[PDB]
């Protein structure tokens, strides 16, 4: 019997998801360490899955007896519990990713928002809207019995049988799959962008003229220069597309000019064509220009200057004319440890002086720039260094999202085809429905197994609890 | 379709 196989599968899924999701609800409530923001969202996934793995034995016995014998009260609780598992589950996963977005993309502007009282308040809102969403299931859960006396537990819609069917699946498809995945996946888009634009991606090594310029392209944002020159050179690492909100970080392990050299951030806009500098250290010559004012940023104090370069080479060609905005520190910045340039502060300052930058952002790099000199410099460059702790958690949610999509999409795909349908179901199609549904039920015993493979903290808690051996 | 998330 395909019932025999199906009943067996139901039952092993249930056994495994009960162990899996009880352990997960345990370790989070039993350890202080395990109570975290992501974990608070995770507990509710496990609660919903647990609630559901409890109803499964009844559904298993329906398949094995081809008959619902438990009564109308237990049917209502199983349908509510099966519905909870379809909507509360992913509604927990959407809130989980929005949380991931906010903590990577906007770590600064939503720290107050990311507190456990707000997680707990939010997670009582995840239930309220699930129960609102599954109200058709709750209200209309009941027994339908065929002419041969066998009752099946289902949702007896009030009208004609398929009338509410096409209505219902499209409701469920839109609430339980479309809208939440639309939300989820663009959360990870914007996260991919902030992760991808954090490190430097542009290497510049432009030696004009005579002398010696040995430029080294190291790992990450590292580079060094060794020069004793007679020309002009610019070496540095940065971003092919600059930003007026990027806060640039760097560390100049060596900044030893003998002669004319600048340590400086610099870049271009077009529309209008402007080259800009934020100079932090120099050699024997502090660059100036037409004085304009001062700005205080990142501990230190800079003068603002403008210059105009006539018939000079630019990113727009060999013979353009353009303005240059400068922020030159009034004294040489100490070197050797992590130093920040909060670029906005310079943009705002130039703006208040009527120096506006362009619409169209070209490159933006943290360069060593020498002018007929010698010297050495070693500089590492970056922007918004990621927290390794946070990386692994954002990786785990991404994969829990992945298995969910994998385990449920054949189901919504099977359900949406089935409205168009014109022929009565075939055994092959019937066996496909039961496989596709088993795929969804299996989803609620994966999450825990994944927590043990993708979270170290979950792995040791599981080992602590089941008295296993911790061997570094 | 079937009766609910099962075709027997």
């Amino acid at each position: 019997t395909s019932n025999a196989v199906l009943t067996f599968i139901y039952f092993v899924v249930c056994i495994i998801g009960l162990c899996g999701n009880t352990l997960v609800i345990y370790v989070i409530l039993r350890y202080a360490k395990m109570k975290t923001i992501t974990n608070i969202y995770i507990l509710n996934l496990a609660i919903a899955n647990e609630l559901f793995m409890l109803g499964l034995p009844f559904l298993a016995m329906q398949v094995a007896l081809e008959h619902w014998p438990f009564g109308k009260a237990i049917c209502r609780v199983v349908m509510t519990v099966d519905g909870i598992n379809q909507f509360t589950s992913i509604f927990c996963l959407t809130v989980m990713s929005i949380d991931r977005y906010l903590a990577v993309v906007h770590p600064i502007k939503s720290a107050k928002w990311r507190r456990p009282r707000t997680a707990k308040m939010i997670t009582m809102a995840v239930w309220g809207v699930s129960l609102l969403v599954i109200l058709p299931i709750m209200i209309y859960a009941g027994l339908r019995s065929n002419q041969w006396g066998r009752s099946s537990c289902t949702i007896n819609w009030p009208g004609e049988s398929g009338a509410w069917y096409t209505g219902f699946i499209i409701y469920t498809f839109i609430l339980g799959f479309l809208v939440p995945l639309t939300i989820i996946c663009l959360c990870y888009l914007f996260i991919i962008i902030k992760v991808k634009s954090a490190s430097t991606d542009y290497w510049q090594n432009w030696t004009f003229g005579g002398g010696i310029v040995n430029a080294v392209n190291g790992s990450g944002g590292n580079y060094s220069v060794n020069w004793s020159n007679t020309g002009n050179f610019v070496v540095g690492k940065g971003w092919t597309t600059g930003s007026p909100f990027r806060t640039i970080n760097y560390n100049a392990g060596v900044w030893a000019p003998n002669g004319n050299g600048y340590l400086t951030l610099y870049g271009w806009t077009r529309s209008p064509l402007i080259e800009y500098y934020v100079v932090d250290s120099w050699g024997t010559y502090r660059p100036t220009g037409t004085y304009k004012g001062t700005v205080k940023s990142d501990g230190g104090t800079y003068d603002i200057y403008t210059t105009t370069r006539y018939n000079a080479p630019s990113i727009d060609g060999d013979d353009t004319t353009f303005t240059q905005y400068w922020s030159v520190r009034q004294s040489k910045r100490p070197t050797g440890s992590n130093a920040t340039i909060t670029f906005t502060n310079h943009v705002n300052a130039w703006k208040s002086h009527g120096m506006n930058l362009g619409s169209n952002w070209a490159y933006q790099v943290m360069a060593t720039e020498g002018y007929q000199s010698s010297g050495s410099s070693n500089v590492t460059v970056w922007s918004s260094k990621r927290k390794k702790s946070e990386k692994k958690v954002t990786r785990m949610v991404s994969i829990v999202v992945a298995v969910f999509i994998f385990c449920w999409l054949p189901f919504y795909i099977f359900n949406v085809s089935s409205v168009s349908m014109a022929i009565s179901p075939t055994p092959a199609l019937k066996g496909m429905f039961d496989f596709v549904v088993v795929l969804t039920y299996a989803n609620s015993c994966a999450n825990p197994i994944l927590y043990a493979f993708l979270d170290d903290n979950f792995k040791k808690s599981f080992q602590n609890v089941l008295c296993l051996v911790k061997v570094s | 379709f079937x009766y609910x998330k099962t075709c027997x």
